[PDB]
């Protein structure tokens, strides 16, 4: 239609034809269905400066018939353009598609030995902290574990626990909603293990955590070093409820055997 | 659920087949067949 | 406002000159208003009806050139100014039979959709005024009940030469029909009926057809045999693919319990 | 004067009380993208109140349910449902008290009045009744003189309805779908508003838009209620926006509304019948006639099958019209029984006579693409009867005989019927004689056996189709 007009050498045109585009685009989105492999073309042009809103206007036509996934490879490709604008009902759905694609891409990459990962890239983890920006704004802290939780790693889940005022017993239900559900022990037991880490970087001196995770991940020389605690310590309450934790609610095989450690 | 466009904008109702044949044809029939004889 | 770019209207072009002046003025609008996505205030629409003019000449000076997506796209520019959301604009002289040459072309080109959006787009005023239109669609009836009878005929009337370019191309889609239509689907015809539908009565255009057909002419005679041989039957093969489309019938026995 | 007082307290209370009562019950009833029971019964009562006796008819007092029942819109603790029953004791203002009308006067602060009562308690379908309901039956007022804004203002406290449902409960309204087939009604009444007078450039791109917000996340019957609205306002405002379809087509998963589906397949198979495309129009169109059987008595499924049934002449062949002969239809004479009875002859003076005479009804048809290749059916019925008729004729016979001038415009036209394959004539073209023939083994052989793999996989998908309505329940 308006969109054959570009056979000139000059980019001029294609910026009065994008200002054009985005002006009455809402009456036209079948014709850039013709013009995928113009707008192909138009993206390949690395100097040509309207590769990327080519990207934007393409993930729009491409969202309007289905190709939500080239729409999403074209967000990413759209430039800073496309991370300027986070608030529409566009973006909202386009943005879960996104880290649909990054939660999928980070349980695939989570077991892996040591690496040899798919590239994770840089914009759809950008859009992460980004939303956990969001989180601190608007203050939510369940959203944030949500979200923290989203990328099933310890990234940002380390920031939700690295926020000011949360509250232990929020943090410490946490753990139950994250026992009842995470599936596998890659690292259902790491979640368990670094927020015992974190209970350790709480100032008080915290027993729930290690009578947790002496009995989950199964720690026979972290009772010992807690063990040592109490030497240092020198109570009776510290020795009396942890032991009774372990001492009717541990494996049979355990205590008798960690007793000699 | 009716409408959303249109509020805008035995008999020989049997025999009208071989009506067909009765209008647009053969209406001196026996006027012409039945002079078949002394014609020719 | 620009006083008058066409200061030499019947000196069109015997050059490329006006064409790159064209170039830069219509660059020159693309600059100034855009296109028509706007309201207007009516005195930026009268430099629109400049623009439509100096299309129009574009598109001349594009059947000129003989750059036809170039052509229909000035032609799909002008048919936006058609589309233009304002009726409200004065009148060209070429106001109707700019639809007759993109009915014309829309009808060469073989799109009978386009046929049909092209009697509905504007469906009312075609019938009377503009007998470049109605010779066009009562030409498009000659060539519904009676082509290779009107077709020098009615370029016999055309007054205004723009429509003979574009009926070459109906004489395309003739002579391509020839070649599939008066031979491989008769038995023969003799030299002189070749003569007088294949006109300058031998050319190597004619024997290009006689030969295209993928055939070898006698003296004064083209059969059309040598054509669907075998009598074909398919032998046993349906026999087996629908056995394997009562494969998925017992798969439809299979997903219901 | 003693009897409408009885009769709206009645009527509109048996409405309402379901409805509210119901509706609370269908929202508190966790789950339900089927159930609403007391939704298309309302809807079943309000095609009804356009017959029946309004929100208020001016009933011979005062109008008085539209100063009663949008103040205090506040669904509070359940005195509220009291403050109902209040609006039930109060329904004699027009007998008792002192009748105040506020109908198209103070309706504008009673449109601010849902939102100047109290926060409205997740049941949307009764303010979206109350954003619906008082103005739209009052388009029957037929005026349409500066209320034409007024019932867009009633639709504008719909788009806060909008706002309320698709930017409020984030958690499975589930109402959503109730809101939709409101929603697709008070549309249609923003055809009955704008189009009356202009077009929806609103609802252009809130057309595409409100398909936008309806096209996969919360799509459930907006989609071809929307697209109805599309291919329907579209067709008298230009086309192609039929092929802004063509890269984009997407139609419902299931089936709605038999009627609903029905003039839906009616809309694209008359659109299919502007594109020329006869194969797949005949079969749609049959479905889409026989699927329609509910109609006023005044007509409309002979509107339906008039407008239906041109290109089916224009196939080449039809069957007699003696099937559909309405009394009204016959003075209204809209498809023309003379004309399939021209059809049937190879007349041209009659014919043409029904086109010159009959103009001022072609008029009402508005399809003038019919005779132009109608006048070639003509002679292609002709041409056809003639063939199908005889074994071997030849040109001599009917090349003169339907004074065609010539031997060679009827070999054109065998020609042509050869193109289309109808006959399975050869041309001497030697002497001037067709030395026309007929095909062989028309015996059942190879052909119905293939055929029935046509027949049996109608009969496996109606098994299936069984099987998912043994589905259901």
């Amino acid at each position: 239609g308006i969109i054959s007009l570009l056979d000139e050498d000059e980019p001029q045109l294609k910026e009065f034809a994008l200002h054009k585009l985005n002006a009455v685009v809402n009456d036209f989105w079948a014709e850039i269905s013709e013009s995928v492999d113009k707008i192909e073309v138009l993206y390949e042009d690395e100097g040509f400066r309207s590769r990327q809103f080519a990207a934007l206007v393409a993930s729009k036509v491409f969202y309007h018939l289905g190709a939500f996934e080239e729409s999403l490879n074209y967000a990413l490709g759209a430039g800073d353009l496309f991370n300027v604008n986070d608030n529409s009902e566009y973006v909202e759905t386009i943005i879960a598609k996104c880290i649909d694609h990054y939660t999928k891409q980070c349980v695939e990459n989570a077991d892996l030995p040591e690496g040899e990962k798919k590239p994770i890239d840089q914009r759809l983890e950008g859009i992460v902290n980004k939303m956990f920006q969001r989180c601190l704004d608007d203050h939510k802290y369940k959203q944030a574990i949500g979200i923290a939780l989203e990328t099933r790693r310890l990234d940002v889940f380390e920031k939700t626990i690295l926020e000011s005022n949360d509250v232990p017993g929020m943090l410490a239900y946490s753990l139950k909603l994250c026992m009842s559900l995470m599936q596998n022990k890659q690292f259902r037991n790491k979640v368990l293990r670094v927020l015992v880490k974190i209970y350790m970087n709480l100032e008080k001196p915290d027993f729930i955590n290690v009578c947790q995770c002496l009995i989950f991940l199964d720690d026979p020389q972290a009772v010992s070093d807690i063990l040592e605690k109490l030497v240092k310590e020198d109570n009776l309450l510290m020795a009396y409820q942890i032991c009774f934790d372990l001492y009717e609610s541990a494996s049979q095989q355990f205590l008798s055997s960690v007793i000699q450690n | 659920m009716s409408e959303k466009k249109q509020p805008v904008d035995e008999d020989n109702w049997d025999d009208d087949n071989v009506e067909d044949d009765f209008s647009n044809q053969l209406r001196a029939e026996l006027e012409k067949h039945g002079y078949k004889m002394e014609t020719s | 406002m620009y006083e008058q770019l066409k200061g030499e209207w019947n000196r069109k072009s015997p050059n490329l000159s006006k064409c790159g002046e064209e170039l830069g003025r219509l660059k020159l609008v693309l600059l100034e208003l855009n296109f028509l996505p706007t309201t207007g205030t009516k005195l930026t629409k009268q430099q629109l009806i400049l623009a439509r003019d100096i299309l129009e000449i574009g598109a001349q000076w594009s059947i000129l050139r003989k750059d036809i997506p170039s052509f229909e796209r000035y032609m799909a520019q002008l048919k936006c100014y058609y589309f233009d959301y304002k009726e409200q604009l004065p009148e060209s002289a070429y106001m109707h039979q700019l639809l007759g040459l993109n009915l014309l072309f829309l009808l060469s080109q073989n799109r009978v959709a386009e046929f049909h959006t092209e009697l509905e787009r504007l469906p009312a005023k075609d019938i009377q005024t503009n007998v470049y239109i109605k010779h066009p669609v009562s030409l498009e009836q000659y060539l519904m009940e009676g082509s290779y009878n009107k077709v020098f005929l009615a370029k016999g009337n055309i007054p205004a030469e723009s429509y003979t370019f574009f009926i070459d191309i109906l004489l395309d889609t003739i002579r391509d029909e020839i070649a599939g239509c008066i031979e491989k689907a008769y038995e023969k015809i003799l030299f002189t009926e070749a003569t007088r539908i294949l006109f300058f009565n031998t050319p190597k255009k004619m024997t290009d057809y006689a030969k295209k057909r993928g055939w070898v002419l006698g003296p004064n005679n083209y059969y059309s045999f040598a054509s669907q041989q075998q009598k074909p039957e398919d032998t046993t093969i349906p026999s087996t693919e629908l056995a394997k489309q009562v494969i998925e019938y017992a798969r439809q026995l299979e997903m219901i319990v | 004067e003693p009897p409408p007082p009885p009769a709206p307290q009645d009527v509109e209370m048996k409405e309402e009380a379901a409805t509210g009562g119901g509706s609370t019950g269908e929202a508190d009833g966790k789950t339900a993208a089927a159930a609403a029971e007391h939704s298309q019964r309302e809807l079943d009562t309000v095609t009804l109140e356009d017959i029946k006796e309004h929100v208020k008819q001016l009933e011979k007092a005062v109008s008085g349910k539209e100063p009663r029942f949008v103040l205090r819109a506040l669904r509070m603790l359940p005195s509220t449902s009291r403050r109902l029953n209040h609006y039930v004791l109060y329904k004699a203002v027009q007998g008792f008290f002192t009748s105040n009308n506020a109908t198209r006067d103070f309706l504008l602060p009673f449109l601010e009045e849902p939102m100047d009562t109290e926060a409205d308690l997740q049941f949307r379908p009764r303010t979206g009744k109350a954003a619906s309901t008082p103005l739209l039956p009052e388009v029957e007022a037929y005026l349409q003189l500066l209320v034409v804004i007024f019932m867009m203002n009633s639709k504008r406290y719909k788009e806060a309805q909008k706002i309320s449902d698709d930017l409020m409960q984030k958690i499975s309204t589930q109402n959503r779908r109730a809101l939709d087939l409101v929603a697709a009604k008070c549309y249609y009444y923003h055809a009955r508003v704008y189009e009356f007078l202009d077009k929806l450039d609103v609802v252009r791109s809130f057309l595409h838009a409100r398909l936008r917000t309806a096209t996969l996340r919360h799509d459930a019957d907006g989609q071809a209620t929307l697209l109805n609205l599309l291919l329907r306002n579209y067709l008298h405002y230009s086309l192609y926006d039929q092929a802004e379809k063509l890269v984009s087509k997407s139609v419902f998963p299931e089936q709605a509304n038999n009627n609903e589906w029905a003039r839906y397949l009616y809309y694209t198979g008359r659109i299919k019948a502007i594109q020329l495309e006869y194969s797949e129009a005949r079969r749609t169109m049959t479905n889409a006639l026989r699927k329609a059987p509910q109609h006023t008595a005044v007509g409309f499924k002979q509107t339906v099958h008039k407008l239906l049934i041109v290109v089916e002449l224009l196939l080449g062949e039809i069957p007699d019209r003696l099937q559909f002969r309405q009394p009204s239809l016959k003075r209204s004479l809209m498809p023309y029984f003379l004309l399939t009875q021209a059809v049937r002859t190879g007349n041209l003076a009659k014919f043409n006579q029904v086109l010159d005479q009959f103009g001022e009804k072609f008029q009402a048809d508005g399809t003038y693409t019919l005779i132009i290749r109608l006048r070639h059916n003509v002679i292609k019925t002709g041409v056809r009867m003639i063939s199908l008729s005889y074994s071997r004729i030849s040109l001599a016979d009917i090349a003169q005989k339907l004074q065609l001038d010539s031997p060679e415009d009827a070999e054109f036209i065998v020609a042509k019927a050869i193109r289309d394959g109808v006959i399975e004539a050869s041309i001497n073209h030697e002497k001037g004689y067709v030395q026309s023939k007929e095909m062989i083994d028309i015996y059942s052989t190879r052909e119905p056996q293939l055929a029935f793999h046509q027949r049996i996989s109608f009969c496996l998908d109606i098994h299936n189709m069984s099987v998912k309505a043994m589905r259901f329940p």
